[PDB]
């Protein structure tokens, strides 16, 4: 059930022995070909499904060409054929209230999307060096982040300082140190402590939080 | 002890402060974002300097005076806080996109902790 | 079963039914409904002699309203003929609650609560929360209780969980083992049932356990994500 | 048969390789005569059962086929194409060129010797007893085969099949080949006898029916199939035989990944490996190793219709292991380096843990306990206390964990632990769940395996409901047991304890009362010997030096300085092990000097009687401990000088360990 299209007569067999001769059959495994097989369930993008239900799911069988491409938590977009398989109603007798038509997708060519791959031209890569020549752009980025809230420029520079990230140089034959940065807030209520916490997730660059 | 920055958000009441607030929420019921996400994700692929004897000479002086002023005042600080004091300036040079740890980065690192502690 | 018709001391029971495609996906949970169909019998082999089970084969749901905005035109004709008469704000306060002596300041708070404001997805990342949430605290015998059953029938979607919190961790989400494939998926909630409308609870003195830690995230941003053993998904909420 | 049963004509045959192994006779004269034939003689005389047929003897054999301009097909081509097919045509080449009666074994001095010849002559005389079944070739081997690839500059000479690929990229055309993979070995099973040959006896004809062994499930045959005991009205009823059935070795293991070449995404996964021949009993849990071996999948033969469609669940088959990273026996030259240079009290103090600032007192308090020694050979039933335990307290910011635990990961048999995991109930051994093999085994924690060593603990406020029992039961001598409903057996207890209790919130207030943050009064003031502290006082000159201390490690990567030559840890380990083999006996003037010491210890402790700073009220349990560490320091610095000056080193340490709080 992998040729994706033609429902051939299956071969309910693993390995044959003794073809029409008196020779003990030998098998060359270097010239025997293989392929892989991986199922993955896809939820619903839980913003455009309207509020009357929990997210649903279906599943998709892909092949070797785009395995290990799918980290759990990626805005993926697949395209394939729609396909049913399995005997519903005859393989057991009396068959009462048992669906026997599994939904499958035997597909191809996934793409990550963004709403890691952003190729830029010579133009924008030069302009970003051209504005790098200014000696103020650390301050402009602080004020151009949260377009709703006054002040807190000590907080505002900290977020962009944390989000971009500091390195950790691992010790050779020694324990590396902390190279992560971990900031904290506290405040009396309704003072925008949770405001700026939700919009770091929109520009997160594949950093999905709980 | 495993965290570094404990920002305590104030909510003090000043008649010019809240008046400025009142219109700015009102003006929004009706330098760009995708350039910003490119700039940081380009700056995760540039080299890391770590190396200038000038910048490391000034910060330890900057530590020692507050090392006299942490214990007789508000909050005791530890040796791992120095690993912040390299790390903020280390990322601050990553904003600069350069391979020389300058002097100017060490001034914003000290001044940011000074509001965080005082 | 509609929980009003056979009271002696019993608990209600339940049936099962199927349908065809050009009448499916026509119901949301939490509604009054009526239905007409057959009472035939299937026999599942997954208990004594050869016994079977009951189920309904439905035919047509000539329901009441949905309680997805398509309807006829003579309904809106009278509505526009009423909305030009500018006496709506004062005439509702007499006509909403025909069993309530006055209470003019409170009564106006309920009609604005039922309809709400809007929602901005304004061209940046963040959002405003377009909703209002009221409280009624006061002495016993001032009709704060029986006023709340009155908003339940008039709402499009309403639930009524008004008592004792009802295990406030299991108010929003529940996961359990499964009879088939032994899995952990999401099933239950009081909020996910009640989107678009209004919930109503009480007793905010003697719940200290989890009732406050369950509504802090559920309110003010209306975006929960369960981090239990399976999924971590941000399901929508506009309660 | 029709419908695409024949294949295309392949140019790669086997008969062209079959005769090319026939010219693996005596011809390789570059590497005293035929060297691979020389190894053939040291197996037939029955002392070793593993030949090694490398690629080096193939490539040099192909090196001197650079001048014979004839058609010789490639060898490392086909043996990476289908590697498993390169052992069965191999053994059918050795038998025509094996010199059999080259050994001399009379009656004994060989396992299974007279009886196989008894069996062979019982089949040889029954080869001509008519006035017939030949041996399958698997019966008379008594040997195995092995392979070994190359990753040396011969690969950079002229041309791959032996790059250390990870598990992650391996699912492609690498199935049915020979690939090596590095990893970390886990889940070591045992060694069980597998079957390779069979012998059924029917006790009528004695004709032992042989068969090849297939996969893990098979079936015996009938009794009316033979040549003599069959074909009549009476047939001998078959059954098995043990001693006439040669059995092999077998052991299963699982691999993981190095956790440094894993990508940022998914978790690593396992893989199955097997053993054959005699590479067995040569792996261990925790071996940072690599195996080279050949690849094949296996059928599942169970519930194959509904489930198990064409799933494969392969393993790899092992061929070679290249393990890595492992007393007056050519090591005495470095024992003399400590004897000639001397310098016990200071250079060894700078040797262990030179990566801190100050604190030479506490780095000296530990090296005496890393040698220990037998307290006293008591003879009679007086099991005396040994192995004193030192605890620490205080809250520095210099990451106190990697101060102590770095000592533990270089000290002998000293196992690391923490608060989570092996708690005080799972500190000893217990019975748990296991896989489908033998369940209810006695899985242990730390103290049933780290006997007579170092129990380096942290996080003393963690899981204390079980831990507070757990610390007393080892400070109490010899009651490490499992007092469960399974058994009531009790094992030994001989291990030292090194504790570091963290304070209460913020700093321990020295102006406040002590024991505000340790919760065990009875475990401390009567059953320990010495304490310390890591209190932080503001001091300008030290901290800027401490500032240069921590900043120096960033611009460079090296930390050493201050005119100390760094010492290898094996040297002091040999010095400890040699010092542990002395055990001097004290004189009389030493016990004369401690009775006056204890009186002067008694009088001043009986002056304060206050709850301000000090602890203890001069127990003899402190008196016996000061005898314990003295002979310990007399063990490490043995010049046979157990005297007043040796114990003057001892009270020198108890006075500086005490009153660490008075600053
Ligand atoms: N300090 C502030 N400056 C400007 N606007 C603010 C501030 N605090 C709150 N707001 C406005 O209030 C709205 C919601 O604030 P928010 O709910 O994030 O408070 P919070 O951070 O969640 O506090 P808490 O977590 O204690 O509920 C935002 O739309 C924001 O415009
Ligand atoms: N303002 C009012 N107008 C009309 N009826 C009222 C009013 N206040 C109370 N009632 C009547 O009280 C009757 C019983 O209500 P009940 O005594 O249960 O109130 P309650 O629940 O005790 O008040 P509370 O919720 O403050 O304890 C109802 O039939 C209701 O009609």
């Amino acid at each position: 059930a992998t040729t994706t299209l033609t429902t051939r007569i299956p071969t309910p067999a693993i390995y044959p022995t003794e073809d029409t001769e008196g020779n003990k059959l030998t098998t060359e495994y270097g010239y025997s070909t293989f392929i892989d097989h991986q199922r993955i369930t896809v939820q619903e993008m839980p913003e455009m499904a309207p509020a009357g239900q929990l997210p649903r799911s279906i599943d998709v069988i892909l092949d070797d060409d785009l395995v290990d491409k799918t980290k759990p938590g990626d805005r993926v977009n697949v395209v394939g054929v729609f396909k049913s398989l399995g005997a519903g109603g005859m393989n057991q007798s009396n068959s009462n209230t048992l669906i026997g038509f599994k939904t499958l997708i035997l597909g191809n060519t996934v793409y990550p999307l963004h709403a890691a791959r952003q190729m830029l031209t010579d133009f924008d890569i030069r302009n970003i060096n051209k504005l790098s020549k200014k000696k103020d752009i650390f301050d402009i980025l602080s004020q151009s982040l949260a377009p709703s809230i006054y002040g807190h420029d000590h907080i505002k520079k900290a977020i962009l300082l944390m989000l971009m990230g500091g390195v950790e140089k691992n010790l050779e034959n020694g324990s590396h140190l902390r190279g992560d940065i971990n900031i904290l807030m506290v405040g009396d209520p309704s003072t925008a402590k949770s405001q700026l916490l939700r919009f770091v997730l929109n520009t997160a660059s594949l950093a999905i939080a709980t | 002890s495993r965290f570094d920055l404990l920002f305590v958000v104030t909510d003090d009441i000043n008649e010019i402060r809240d008046r400025s607030i009142s219109e700015h929420v009102l003006r929004t019921h009706r330098v760009t974002i995708p350039f910003l996400r490119k700039y940081v994700q380009y700056a995760k692929e540039r080299v890391i300097p770590q190396l200038t004897q000038e910048a490391i000479n000034v910060i330890v002086k900057n530590y020692t005076d507050l090392r006299n002023d942490d214990n007789t005042k508000k909050s005791p600080i530890t040796a791992r806080t120095l690993e912040t004091l390299i790390r903020l300036a280390t990322a601050h040079a990553k904003v600069r996109l350069s391979k020389t740890v300058n002097k100017v980065d060490a001034k914003v690192a000290a001044n940011l902790l000074r509001f965080a502690l005082l | 079963e509609i929980p009003e018709l056979v009271p002696v001391g019993e608990m209600p029971r339940n049936l099962t039914m199927t349908c065809d495609r050009y009448l499916t996906n026509k119901v949301i949970p939490g509604t009054r409904v009526t239905i007409v169909g057959i009472y035939s019998i299937y026999n599942s082999k997954n208990s004594g002699v050869a016994i079977r089970t009951p189920y309904i084969k439905i035919l047509g749901i000539q329901s009441d309203v949905e309680t997805v905005t398509m309807f006829t035109e003579e309904e809106e004709e009278e509505f526009l003929q009423l909305s030009r008469n500018p006496k709506l704000y004062e005439i509702l306060t007499n006509s909403i609650a025909p069993s309530i002596f006055g209470n003019e300041d409170i009564k106006k708070a309920i009609v604005c609560l039922l309809m709400g404001g809007s929602k901005k997805i304004l061209p940046d990342g963040m959002r405003l929360r377009g909703d209002i949430n009221v409280l009624l605290l006061g002495d016993p015998g001032t009709a704060k209780s029986q006023l709340l059953k009155f908003v339940e029938k008039v709402s499009p979607i309403a639930v009524y969980t008004s008592g004792k919190g009802s295990s406030a961790a299991g108010l929003t989400a529940s996961v359990q083992r499964d009879p088939m494939t032994r899995e952990f998926y999401l099933e239950g909630g009081a909020m996910v049932l009640a989107d678009g409308g209004v919930v109503c609870i009480d007793e905010f003195d003697k719940m200290r356990d989890e009732d406050r830690v369950a509504i802090h995230e559920a309110m003010e941003q209306q975006t929960i994500s369960i981090a239990k053993a399976g999924i971590t998904t941000v399901l929508n909420s506009r309660t | 048969m029709s419908a695409a049963l024949p294949s295309i004509q392949l140019p790669v045959d086997y008969n062209n390789l079959f005769n090319e192994i026939t010219d693996f006779l005596v011809t390789f004269k570059q590497d005293k005569g035929p060297k691979y034939m020389a190894m053939l003689q040291k197996v037939a005389n029955r002392e070793l059962n593993s030949v090694i047929i490398d690629l080096d003897d193939i490539l040099q054999y192909q090196n001197e086929k650079f001048l014979q301009g004839t058609q010789a097909d490639d060898l490392v081509s086909a043996i990476q194409q289908n590697a498993n097919h390169f052992t069965e045509l191999f053994c059918r080449a050795i038998d025509n060129n094996m010199p059999l009666p080259t050994k001399e074994i009379d009656y004994k001095d060989d396992v299974l010797d007279v009886i196989l010849n008894q069996r062979r002559l019982r089949n040889e005389r029954m080869l001509s007893d008519r006035t017939t079944e030949l041996f399958p070739p698997n019966l008379t081997r008594r040997y195995f085969l092995y392979f070994k690839p190359l990753s040396q500059n011969c690969a950079r000479r002229y041309r791959i099949s032996s790059k250390p690929l990870s598990v992650r990229q391996i699912k492609g055309d690498f199935l049915g080949q020979l690939i090596t993979v590095r990893g970390i070995i886990t889940r070591v099973s045992d060694v069980k006898p597998a079957v390779e040959v069979i012998a059924y006896t029917c006790d009528q004809c004695g004709y032992e029916v042989f068969q090849e062994v297939n996969s893990r499930t098979f079936t015996p045959l009938s009794e009316c199939t033979s040549e003599e005991c069959s074909q009549n009205q009476t047939k001998g009823q078959l059954f098995m035989s043990t001693r006439a059935s040669k059995f092999s070795a077998f052991q299963e293991c699982k691999i993981q990944e190095l956790s440094q070449q894993v990508p940022v995404g998914h978790i690593p996964r396992s893989l199955n490996i097997h053993v054959n021949g005699t590479l067995v009993r040569s792996l261990s849990p925790g071996d940072i190793v690599d195996v080279t071996g050949i690849f094949l999948p296996a059928p599942y033969t169970g519930f194959k219709a509904l489930k198990a469609g064409l799933l494969t669940e392969t393993y790899l088959e092992a061929q070679f292991v290249r393990q890595h990273k492992k007393l007056t026996s050519d090591v005495e030259e470095r024992v003399m380096e400590l004897i000639t240079s001397g310098d016990v009290y200071n250079r060894l103090a700078k040797s262990i843990a030179p990566e801190i600032y100050g604190n030479l007192d506490v780095k000296k308090a530990l090296l005496l306990l890393l040698v220990g020694g037998v307290d006293k050979r008591v003879g009679d039933g007086m099991k005396i206390r040994g192995d004193i335990n030192v605890c620490l307290m205080g809250d520095p910011g210099v990451a106190k964990s990697q101060l102590l635990k770095a000592i533990c990961k270089i000290s002998p048999r000293g196992v690391y632990t923490t608060g989570k995991g092996s708690s005080g109930v799972g500190l000893t051994a217990a019975v748990m769940k296991d896989p489908v093999t033998d369940e209810m085994i006695l899985e242990g924690g730390a103290l049933v395996l780290a006997d007579n060593g170092i129990c380096c603990i942290d996080e003393f406020d963690k899981m204390d409901e079980s831990d507070r029992t757990a610390i007393h039961e080892v400070m109490e001598q010899q009651t490490i047991s499992i007092s469960k409903a399974g058994i009531n057996t009790t094992l030994n207890a001989r291990t030292s304890i090194l504790a570091a209790a963290n304070p209460l919130y913020g700093r321990y207030n020295p102006r406040l009362s002590p024991l505000d943050n340790i919760n065990l009064p009875a475990a401390l003031l009567s059953r320990f010997d010495i304490l310390f502290l890591m209190l932080d006082i503001p001091s300008r000159d030290d901290d800027e030096k401490l500032a240069e201390h921590v900043t120096y490690v960033h611009m460079h990567n090296k930390q050493p300085d201050l005119d100390f030559t760094p010492v290898e840890p094996s040297k002091m380990r040999e010095y400890i092990a040699y010092a542990k083999t002395k055990r001097p006996v004290m004189s009389e003037a030493v016990n004369d000097y401690v009775v006056q010491a204890y009186i002067r210890l008694r009088q001043d402790s009986k002056r304060e009687m206050d709850s301000k700073f000090s602890f203890g009220q001069a127990t003899p349990r402190t008196l016996l401990g000061i005898i314990r560490l003295s002979q310990a320091l007399a063990k490490l610095r043995l010049a046979d000088m157990v005297d007043i000056d040796d114990v003057e080193e001892a009270l020198r340490l108890v006075r500086v360990s005490k009153e660490s709080l008075y600053q």
